[PDB]
C-alpha cells in the first residue's frame, strides 16, 4: 500500500498489482493487469463517450475484449511483495463506484496533446 | 580579482589599487591615435589582446557601456549536431596537435569512446605551455568514466550489447587504476599552475555547484534573468569551443535543466504578475531549441509544459530550427535505414532525437522539411523508444502548427499500408504504452481531408480472404479511409447478430449508424436484464440522450441503474443517487452535450459546485469552467 | 495556499518567540543598533505578519501590540502598513479591552502628533488614523473615547489640523465631543464628503453632495485634457441617481466600467479590481447582466493561469 497511488483525474487507483479474475463465461486469466489512457482529446466517432480507453493485460499481452467483460476479482497479488492483497482491492472497488478501479499505470495524454 | 567582467562585457574595477591598466587599455583600443606611441613589438601584442577580447565578447567598461549586443554564438560542430561534418573531419589526416583533440572530442561525440581514449592516450603522449596534455588528461579520464559508467548501464539493460571488448575494458582500468585527477593539477608545472589556473575547476568533480545556487534568484517574487541565460551560454561556449567532455554528463545536463526550466518559469511568473496589476517574456532561440533538446528529457520537458504555457512563447530562428530538425531527422535515417547504428552513439542521441521532435511541436516547419521528419519519424524511429503509440502522440503535435497538407497525408498513408503489410503474420501485433493504435493515424487524417480515400488500402482490403483473420479487423479500424468497394468487400467478413457482436462493431467502427435492427438488439438485451434484474446498461443510456438511438421504448427498463434513468430522462431523474465520479469518465463531446441540455444543467453545476468548494479538485474546476456543466 | 486552514502546533512556543521579538523592538527603538537593526526588522516584520494565524494570549498580545504600534520605526512600517499588521492579528483573537486600550494609546498620540500644523501622515496603502478607529468600532460597538473626546471638547478653530483629524474618527467622539466638534467644521469638501459617508454622518447624498462631485469631476476634466473609483462604484450601486457622470467617462478605466458596463472596453479590464470589492458591491456586480458574461471570462482565466484562490472564491460564491 506503500506503491498505491490515487489519480483523481480518473477516480482509480495506481498499485503494481496482477489480477485473478473470472468472466460470467467460467474462462479463467492469471496474473492480469490494466492500464488506462486518459485521452480527453482523442477524435471520438459518434458514438465514443468515454474519456479514458483501457487495456487488460494478461501474461505480457494485450487481449481483444470480443465479449462482455464483465468479471469478478478472485485473487490479486502485489508484485513487489507477494502479500495477498485481494481484500483491499475489493474495499477500494465498492468505494470508488467507477470501472475497473486498480489499474497497472495510468498514461496522461493531456499533456502531450498539441490542443493542449 | 583586480576587476569584474560581467556577462554582458562590461568591466567593473574591483580590488586593485595599482595603475589601472585595464581601464588604460581600453583608451587605447578605443581611439588609435595613442596605439601609435607603442613599440612594434607592444603594436602586434596590443592586436592579439585586443583580438582576444573582440572574441570573447569584453568590449568595455561598465561607465562606457550603450547599446550593447549580447548574441550567443558557438563555434562547435559537436553543438549544432553536424555529425556528418565531424566524420569528415576525423577521416581527414590531422595536421596538428590540436586538431587531434578536436577529433578525440568528434569521436567521443559520435559514440566512438575507444577511438577517442586511443586518441586522448596519444595527445598525452605527445604534448609533453602544456595545455592541451592538462585538457587531454581531464577528457581521458571523463571518457573513462563515461565508458565505465556505459558498461555498467549496458549490463544492467532491450538486447545484450558489447560495445566494448573486455581486452579493451581490462585495459583501461589497467591504465586508470588508482588514477587521481585531483593530483593532476597540482603535479603540472609550476609555470602552467600560474598561467592556467582558470583551468584548474576541471579536475573538480563538480563544478557547476557556483551556477546552481545562484539559479535561486530566479525563484524570487518581490536584468537578472539576462545574467543567468547569458551565464549558462557562457558555460555551453566553454565546454563545446574548448571541447570538453564534461559537457555531456549528468551533472551539465541538470544544470542546464535547472537553469532553462526556472528562466521559463520565473518568465511565466513575471506574465501572469503583468496580467493581475496591467490587465493584458522569454523568447526562445535557435540554441535555446538546441539547449531543450539535447539536456531534457520527455519527462522534463513534460514538467514544463504542464508548470507553464510555451504557447506563449514565442521561437525564433525557425529556419534554423527547422534545420536542426531537418539536420537531425537526416541522422536517424542514417542510423537505422542502413546498419550504422552505434550502441553507444546510440543511447545519447535518441534522447536528444525524441526531445528536438517531442520540442518541434511549436516550431513553424517548411513542407520540404516536414517531410522529412514525418518520414523519419514514422518509419526510421525504433520502436523501442518511440513505438507505435508513443510515435503518433509525436507526429500529432506537429500539426499544432502545420496543418497537415497532402504530402504528409501520403506519408501516413504510406505508414497505414506498411501497417497493414505487417499484418500478414498471425502473429504480429501492434504494442502500444498509450493504448494508441493504427486506428488512430488514420483518424487524424480524416481529421485534416475528411474526404481522403486510401487506394493501396483499397486494394488490400479487396484481396482480403476469410483465413488471414489478422488483416481483416485491422482494417476494420480504418474503415473511414477506405473506398466504398472495399467497405462493402469488407463488412461480409462480420455479422451483428447478437448485441456482443454490436459492441464489438460500435468499439471497431464497423458501424457508425444505427438501423433499427440494432435497437430491437438493444432492446432484446434490455429486457432479458430487466427480467433477470430480481456493464453496457449505462452505456446504453448515452447513446438515447447523445440521440443516437431514436427507438423511444427506452423508459420500461428506468430504475436499475442510476446512470441509466440519469441520461434517458433528465427532468425525472433523483439526484440524490447523482454521483459526481461519473463527469470524470465524460469526454469532450458528452459533457458539451450535457451543458447544452437545458435539462440536468443546474444540477450539475450545484454538484460541482459542492464538490470543488469541499474538495478542491481541478479536474472537477476545469470540467465545469470549460463548459460551463 | 490556505493557511489559515493549516493547524499550527507548539502555540506557546510560537507566542514566546512572538513576545520575544516584541521586546527587542522596544529595547532597541527605546540604543539602537544600525547594524542588527538592518538584518533584525525583515524577521521581526514577518513574524509579526505571520502571526496572524497565531492564536496569542491577552497578556502576549498586549506586549506585541503595544511594540507594534509604538516602537517600531516609521521608516520602514507606516501607519498604513501598521494597521494591517495589526488588522492581521485580529483574525484568530477577537479585540479584547487590554488591547483595544493601547490603539487609543495610538490615536491620542496621533492627535497629538497633529497638534502641529505641519505633522502629515504617510501611508503607501491609503490607511489613516481613521481605519483604525473603525477596527475599534467594529469589534465593540458603543465605545466612546474618553482622551480623544477632551481633546475634542478643548478644540478651537486655529488648530485645524486636530479639527480634521479628529472627524475621521467621529464615531469615538462623545455626544458632546461630536457636537463641539460638528459646529467646528462642516462637511463642505469632496474628502469631507467621503469621510461623512464613511463614519456614518450622512447616510444619503444630498443634492449638494452630488455638485460637490460634479464640481471634482469638472475639475478633473480640464485636468485631463484616486477618488475616481469611488464615485462609480457610488453611481452603479443607485446610491446616486444624479445620472450627469456619464458625461465625465475617459479618464480611468474603472470608472467607466461601472457607470457604462456596455460601453467599456473590457481589455483594459484589470483583474486585481474584483479584489478591492466587497461582498455586496460584488453581488451588484454579478446581477447587472450587462458586464457578468464579460466578467465570467476574466475570472475562468485568472483561476486557470494566476495561483490566487480568491478568484475561485468570488467565482464560486457570487458567479461574477
Amino acid at each position: 500500500t506503500h506503491d498505491l497511488v490515487y489519480h483523481s483525474k480518473i477516480n482509480t487507483f495506481v498499485w503494481d498489482v496482477e489480477f485473478d479474475i473470472v468472466l460470467s463465461d467460467s474462462k479463467e486469466l492469471n496474473k492480469c493487469y490494466f492500464v488506462k489512457c486518459f485521452n480527453p482529446y482523442r477524435i471520438n466517432g459518434k458514438c465514443d463517450f468515454a474519456v479514458s480507453s483501457i487495456d487488460i493485460f494478461s501474461e505480457g499481452k494485450r487481449l481483444l475484449i470480443e465479449n462482455e467483460f464483465n468479471f469478478k476479482i478472485t485473487k490479486a497479488v502485489h508484485v513487489a511483495t507477494s502479500k495477498d492483497v485481494t481484500e483491499i482491492v475489493l474495499h477500494l472497488s465498492e468505494r470508488i463506484s467507477s470501472p475497473f478501479p486498480i489499474v497497472k499505470e495510468v498514461v496522461y495524454l493531456d499533456w502531450s496533446h498539441p490542443q493542449f | 580579482y583586480d576587476y569584474h567582467f560581467e556577462v554582458n562585457g562590461t568591466v567593473v574595477r574591483h580590488k586593485n589599487k595599482g595603475f589601472g591598466y585595464m581601464e588604460r587599455f581600453f583608451e587605447l583600443k578605443e581611439s588609435c591615435d595613442e596605439r601609435s606611441k607603442l613599440s612594434k613589438k607592444q603594436y602586434e601584442r596590443f592586436n592579439a589582446l585586443f583580438n582576444f577580447f573582440e572574441k570573447n565578447g569584453v568590449i568595455c567598461m561598465a561607465k562606457d557601456a550603450g547599446t550593447l549586443n549580447t548574441s550567443i554564438e558557438i563555434n562547435s560542430l559537436a553543438y549544432h549536431g553536424k555529425y556528418d561534418v565531424m566524420k569528415k573531419f576525423i577521416e581527414e589526416q590531422s595536421v596538428s596537435i590540436e586538431d587531434d583533440y578536436k577529433k578525440a572530442f568528434f569521436l567521443a561525440c559520435l559514440g566512438r569512446w575507444e577511438e577517442s581514449y586511443d586518441l586522448y592516450s596519444n595527445i598525452i603522449l605527445n604534448s609533453i605551455n602544456g595545455c592541451v596534455y592538462y585538457l587531454s588528461q581531464i577528457n581521458r579520464y571523463r571518457i573513462y568514466q563515461s565508458i565505465t559508467q556505459a558498461v555498467t548501464q549496458f549490463n544492467g539493460l532491450g538486447r545484450h550489447y558489447k560495445p566494448f571488448t573486455d581486452e579493451f575494458l581490462a585495459r583501461i582500468e589497467r591504465e586508470m587504476t588508482n588514477f587521481n585527477i585531483d593530483d593532476l593539477f597540482n603535479g603540472m608545472p609550476f609555470e602552467f599552475q600560474k598561467k592556467y589556473k582558470i583551468l584548474e575547476f576541471l579536475s573538480d568533480n563538480q563544478f557547476l555547484y557556483d551556477d546552481t545556487v545562484k539559479l535561486f534568484e530566479l525563484t524570487n517574487k518581490v536584468s537578472s534573468d539576462i545574467v543567468v541565460l547569458l551565464r549558462l551560454y557562457d558555460n555551453l561556449r566553454f565546454l563545446y569551443e574548448n571541447c570538453l567532455w564534461s559537457v555531456s554528463f549528468h551533472e551539465f545536463h541538470q544544470y542546464i535543466r535547472n537553469s532553462m526550466s526556472l528562466l521559463i518559469e520565473k518568465a511565466e511568473y513575471e506574465r501572469t504578475r503583468d496580467i493581475d496589476e496591467l490587465g493584458f517574456g522569454f523568447f526562445m532561440e535557435y540554441y535555446d531549441f538546441v539547449n531543450i533538446s539535447r539536456h531534457f528529457k520527455i519527462d522534463d520537458i513534460k514538467n514544463l509544459e504542464r508548470s507553464c504555457s510555451i504557447d506563449k512563447i514565442r521561437f525564433g530562428e525557425q529556419e534554423k530550427i527547422e534545420e536542426y530538425l531537418v539536420g537531425i531527422a537526416e541522422e536517424i535515417t542514417k542510423q537505422f535505414s542502413a546498419n550504422g547504428m552505434n550502441v553507444v552513439f546510440y543511447t545519447q542521441f535518441i534522447s536528444e532525437a525524441k526531445a528536438a521532435l517531442y520540442f518541434a511541436k511549436y516550431v513553424k516547419l517548411s513542407e520540404e522539411g516536414l517531410g522529412k521528419i514525418v518520414k523519419a519519424l514514422l518509419f526510421y524511429f525504433p520502436e523501442r523508444d518511440l513505438d507505435i503509440g508513443k510515435r503518433y502522440v509525436w507526429l500529432e503535435r506537429l500539426t499544432k502548427c502545420n496543418e497537415l497538407p497532402k504530402s504528409i497525408i501520403s506519408i501516413i498513408d504510406d505508414f497505414l499500408v506498411l501497417q497493414a503489410e505487417k499484418h500478414i503474420d498471425q502473429n504480429y501485433s501492434e504494442v502500444s504504452s498509450n493504448g494508441l493504435y493504427s486506428r488512430d493515424y488514420g483518424a487524424l487524417i480524416k481529421h485534416f481531408e475528411k474526404n481522403f480515400i486510401s487506394k493501396r488500402l483499397s486494394e488490400i482490403t479487396l484481396c482480403l480472404t476469410q483465413d488471414k483473420q489478422k488483416q481483416i479487423d485491422f482494417l476494420f479500424k480504418l474503415l473511414p479511409l477506405l473506398s466504398t468497394n472495399a467497405k462493402s468487400h469488407l463488412l461480409s467478413f462480420k455479422s451483428v447478430e447478437n448485441i456482443n457482436d454490436l459492441m464489438n462493431g460500435i468499439r471497431i467502427g464497423l458501424i457508425d449508424e444505427f438501423t433499427p435492427e440494432h435497437e430491437e438488439l438493444i432492446i432484446e438485451y434490455l429486457e432479458t436484464r430487466k427480467v433477470n434484474y430480481i456493464d453496457y446498461m449505462s452505456t446504453f443510456g448515452i447513446w438515447y440522450f447523445l440521440e443516437e438511438i431514436n427507438n423511444s421504448k427506452m423508459e420500461e427498463f428506468i430504475g436499475m441503474d442510476d446512470q441509466y434513468d440519469f441520461f434517458v430522462d433528465p427532468e425525472n431523474f433523483d439526484y440524490k443517487k447523482f454521483i459526481p465520479s461519473w463527469l470524470k469518465n465524460y469526454n469532450d463531446k458528452l459533457l458539451g452535450k450535457i451543458a447544452g441540455n437545458k435539462h440536468m444543467k443546474h444540477h450539475v453545476i450545484e454538484v460541482l459546485k459542492e464538490r470543488v468548494k469541499n474538495s478542491n479538485d481541478k479536474r472537477y474546476l476545469e470540467i465545469l469552467m470549460n463548459y460551463f456543466i
